[PDB]
């Protein structure tokens, strides 16, 4: 239930290996690319924006867990 | 034991100086024989060389310095046992209410230590009612701390009787309401209606034990009232293995009351004015009511809030202790269902997947859900109009106001105003209800035709009796 | 055609903006709250120091 | 420097205590200005005497009561800082025509750090002078600088 | 034995302690003396801190106070001069001339504290004040008895306010006057000194129409506190020995609030209200019970009020708000916009005014009035948002009646003469009655706004039509 | 409780300072817990410390320095 | 700095990171010394030990020490005593809130809290 949009990590940031590297190279500044656009559509009526909007949409329902199970 | 003369009075402090050899150890009760009964004091600071500082639990007046004063040995004792209930006494244990002295075979100190770790609540427990509601949508617990909501005269006295009767016929169990800030006026009128609903009988024996403290007694009689009631609760439950249900009445008021206990002692009232020993109080307090192995005591408590906050430090340091709430309105009244809980503003932190089974939580969810739909749609549904309805939408609406009726309880404690017969629902009995009404499978049944019935088998009656 | 459009937007915006105020009500409420609890903790401190000393 | 540039000095005379320099020198520094510029007063010339600022004076005054034990008034400041700034103020009068008509005219100044108005020093300030040339930060942005 | 040695003990600031020696047995009240080169330093004695040893307050200088300097003791309040002579002379705080001309004359004196007159000796009002300020005449009549209030922030014109009353109200009434001045500039006292010279209140030989008794700010805390018990004691005199009206006024009461704040927390007593004296319900209540009516004399006092930081709802005005009777609320906005006085037409309340008091006709109108500018300030919102052409006809007008009302309580004066340069008007009781009336009948919507704007009593109003329209 | 069902309270130690507690106790429980995960941390081993929640303990402490008279924030 | 400045002829530079602390210590101590904490809480000693720091890194003759001073916000209330007496010995700011770091802005300086005498 953590927004990234508040959180920040200085120079506590590291535990990002090569994996975590390729697939994004820090999905946080993306979910702050979804908090824009987002933003002031409640951006664009452009497909750049709603791509975005739809890659933002998804991926905070998939973030959705059950309590005490992790992963 | 040792005696000693007093040797202050300054406001309702109070210091006794003892002939050498040792002082009181400190919670221990003081006996003064004066004309004005007894007074009893509280030791709450040794300030060294045979002397004390005391907090008043009875008006300081008709004192003089030089009367003697008696060590009990330690806490005020209270009466406990099944010869005490139905009967109203004050922080010393003896009546108020004039039926003649309050005594039993036992009694027991109102300061106790709170049990082990072992003997605590550890693994999740489930404290049956009769009420649909709450035990849906929050249910109640054994060591569960539930915190109302609302004002008094619009149900409260209804919901705090209806639960007292649904403890005997469930356990063979007792409550105490204890009543903190308590105004004269409104005790007597409590003790009759209690009286008359029938949880209160004026031969022998009966279900809940009144404590009141009222306010022209010290800030120390508001504070120990609650401790009073508790020991009564704990004989039940370590010595006969029956669960109690504790009220407390306001907490605006026992907070109100233990600023000036602290700010009195010698110690700062800061904590945004009140006492920065408030948080330690409330723990000694809720973490005596737990499940012990033969029985347990469970708590339901009153939130007064100062100005209709919820970010001050006394309604923060109660919402912590509290894992759930229940919210009575007088909205739900006024639409004549009665229990007046709110199922929007009904939740518990041990309504759960795993704490009460997968299907009471996935059935809780859908309830929830039909509900809150209802609302988002039923905004811009009366505004458009009611004929702007969807199929797919007017499919919400049918559902939720099926649930909203089935909810009443015609239950006994408010029996004489619908003159409709009591009921009492049982938790597995809730579930099961609700299952059929999510798959439609009384969408044959009309919506109004669920009104003031409990159970599956008695919304069958009501069905038949509307057609009729 | 056009007064009838005017008339209808209107009422659309002036709902939008109930809404609107309202969540910069809620927030201001919770500003409100937060100013006055301060307020009494440091007019307390100033009695207290000086009681003391 | 600025005023060395622009030839100000020959008629202006600075009295100063830096921020460093003690608690004692710094409460002691208004009064000290206060006589200098009656000097012109009494021998029927003028003068203008920029107090800036009187806020720092009474903290140096509070500093002062409290290590030797005078209990803090309404926000710490003793109860007598008013006294202070009346007496300083009122030596900006003038004079009945025997004398000269010599008048000392004085501008205090108040820096506030929030800018509250319901504090003890700004409050009594207002009291004691005859008129007010509120300056405010919103006008600075807004274009008027100063 | 009652020594007539103490020594000092200990000066710090204000607070003066002494030690007196053996048998003085000290007594709360008194005053004791000390020779200095600045005169007579008085101590009124406050407190008895036990064995012989006063601290006390200071009314003198103690920037020269030396420690082992010998305290006489004189015993009770200082005795100040009252007559029929002591008026038109300036009074000190310690009873002492200021105004060079020998001593101030004499027949008896009284001290500066008295008692309280108690139940048995107070009466009614009867008599109505009429000030010749329309917004005061309509919306909230004084009447003789009453403990005036001229609340009001800084820059509202407050010393002007205070002007005004004395230009008209002074010279009328057949009584004689108190101007006491507590806590005030050095410039403020030489402008009311030369002003009322001029008008002739002041005069050199006795027998004047005001008293003058100037208590300045540069002298200590205790000096400013007791300027006003000196003042007040002239007025006593008048009232019941010499049994004479008086239109008594004090400015501004607030520095006798400050002042007893200041000593407060030094004295030990810990500040309360946040950052003032405990003893302020008290200390106000003695005070206004002095200024009464009762079998004889009526002292009817005006009192300027300083509300800090332009908040009324702050606990210092609002406790002496109950202790007044007849409310004014005076506004930094009102006097920017060209309306003089700053007097809000709502705001000023008096508990004197009753519907039979002050006639029937009075009382509707002002009702009236009360009426159209409260719908005015309800529809300012509607005006900002939805506009002017949304209301409804009645309410048009209403506006457009508020409007010509608004611009009806702006008259200029005398003692304004440093603003608009116009001088004074005088507006009696019953032509402010009838002009507000014809406004609000629809009779008398045929003048304009600023034709009321600028003008006196009905005769003006007429007058004001024809110059616009050439 | 919750620990031992999923097979994990061996690897973990739990330190508790309850509400019902002096004040002291409370004010003493980081840095007590602390110590024995410095011990972990020395032998070169990799350990985690959770001080749930230091905000109590503020509190815990705060009636400790009330009556010690420092100063209020 | 003092060394750098004088002995060895320098302009020097001088960057801290917190001066807020200097303040925040000398606050628990001042109790314990013998002294009455003033508004908020801080010491009534603190004007006077604030100065003397930031003018033993002054502009002399010998070397001019630039100095940029952090302080570190209390409670997120720059009005209170300890960043207050900061802007006395101050000619320019870059006043910086924590809204405006974690919408996404580096540096965080508010535009419409800034000012300079170093700007004409």
């Amino acid at each position: 239930a953590i927004n990234v949009g508040l959180s920040v990590s200085r120079v506590g940031s590291a535990a990002q290996v090569k994996a975590l590297k390729q697939v994004a190279g820090s999905l946080k500044l993306f979910l702050a690319q979804y908090r824009e656009v987002a933003a002031f559509a409640q951006s664009d009526l452009d497909a750049s924006t709603k791509q975005t909007l739809v890659r933002g949409e998804r991926l905070t329902q998939l973030l959705k867990q059950n309590q005490y199970s992790p992963l | 034991p040792i005696t000693g003369k007093v040797t202050a009075v300054i406001g309702a402090i109070v210091d006794v100086h003892f002939e050498q050899s040792e002082l009181p150890a400190i919670l221990n009760a003081l006996e003064i024989k004066t004309p004005q009964g007894k007074l009893v004091l509280e030791v709450a600071q040794h300030l060294g060389e045979n002397t004390v500082r005391t907090i008043a639990m009875d008006g300081t007046e008709g004192l003089v310095r030089g009367e003697k004063v008696l060590d009990t040995g330690g806490p005020i004792s209270v009466p406990v046992g099944r010869e005490t209930l139905g009967r109203i006494i004050n922080v010393i244990g003896e009546p108020i209410d004039e039926r003649g002295p309050i005594k039993s075979k036992l009694r027991k100190p109102i300061h106790a230590d709170p049990p082990s770790f072992a003997e605590q609540s550890t693994s999740a427990e489930i404290l049956e009612t009769g009420i649909k509601v709450v035990d849906l949508l929050a249910p109640y617990a054994r060591g569960g701390k539930i915190g109302l909501f609302g004002g008094a005269g619009v149900g409260k006295t209804v919901f705090i009787q209806e639960l007292i009767n649904n403890i005997a016929k469930a356990h063979g169990g007792f409550s105490v309401f204890t009543g903190v800030g308590e105004r004269t006026r409104e005790g007597n009128d409590l003790y009759r209606e209690m009286k008359e609903t029938g949880v209160i009988n004026l031969e022998g024996e009966s279900k809940v034990a009144l404590v009141f403290g009222q306010m022209n007694e010290p800030p120390g009689a508001r504070a120990r009232v609650a401790l009073t009631g508790l020991t009564i609760a704990e004989y039940f439950r370590d010595e006969e293995g029956q669960d109690v249900l504790l009220f407390i009445d306001n907490i605006f008021r026992f907070t109100q009351a233990g600023s000036e206990v602290s700010a009195l002692l010698g110690r700062i009232p800061s904590a945004v004015g009140y006492q920065p020993t408030l948080a330690t109080d409330m723990g000694l307090l809720q973490e005596r009511i737990t499940t012990t192995k033969k029985g347990s005591v469970t708590s339901v408590q009153a939130v007064y809030v100062p100005a209709d906050d919820l970010t001050d430090p006394a309604p923060a340091t109660t919402f912590a202790h509290l894992d759930a709430t229940t919210v009575l309105s007088r909205g739900i009244s006024e639409l004549g269902i009665y229990p007046a809980v709110d199922p929007l503003d009904s939740k518990s932190r041990l309504l759960d997947a795993a704490v009460v089974g997968q299907e009471h939580y996935d059935v809780a969810s859908k309830v929830q859900e039909t509900l809150q739909t209802y609302k988002s749609l039923q905004d811009i549904i009366a505004i458009l109009g009611m004929d702007e309805l969807s199929e797919q939408d007017k499919l919400t609406v049918e559902r939720a106001r099926k649930i909203q009726r089935f909810l009443s309880q015609p239950f006994a404690v408010a029996e004489v105003f619908t003159g409709i017969p009591g009921k009492l629902v049982r938790l597995k009995d809730t579930v099961a209800s609700f299952k059929a009404v999510l798959e439609g499978k009384y969408d044959n049944i009309p919506e109004h035709a669920f009104y003031m019935v409990g159970g599956i088998e008695d919304v069958v009656a009501k069905a038949e009796k509307l057609a009729a | 055609q056009g007064y009838a459009a005017e008339i209808s937007a209107r009422r659309n915006a002036m709902d939008n903006a109930s809404k609107n105020a309202g969540d910069m009500i809620n927030r201001y409420s919770i500003l409100y709250n937060r100013t006055r609890q301060a307020v009494i903790t440091n007019e307390l401190v100033d009695i207290i120091t000086g009681a003391s000393s | 420097q600025t005023l060395e540039q622009h030839d100000a000095m020959k008629y202006s005379i600075i009295v100063a205590a830096t921020a460093s320099e003690a608690a004692p020198l710094q409460y002691l520094a208004p009064f000290t200005a206060a006589s200098i510029g009656e000097w012109f007063r009494d021998n029927g010339k003028h003068a203008l005497i920029v107090y800036d600022d009187l806020s720092k004076q009474a903290v140096a005054y509070r500093q002062l009561s409290l290590l030797l034990r005078r209990p803090p008034g309404r926000e710490a400041y003793p109860g007598d800082v008013f006294y202070l700034h009346s007496r300083l103020l009122e030596r900006a009068a003038k004079l009945s025509e025997k004398e000269g008509s010599g008048s000392l005219t004085a501008l205090p100044v108040i820096e506030t750090q929030g800018g509250d108005v319901s504090a003890y020093i700004p409050t009594n300030v207002i009291s004691i002078t005859d008129g007010q040339i509120f300056l405010e930060a919103e006008l600075f942005y807004k274009g008027i600088r100063p």
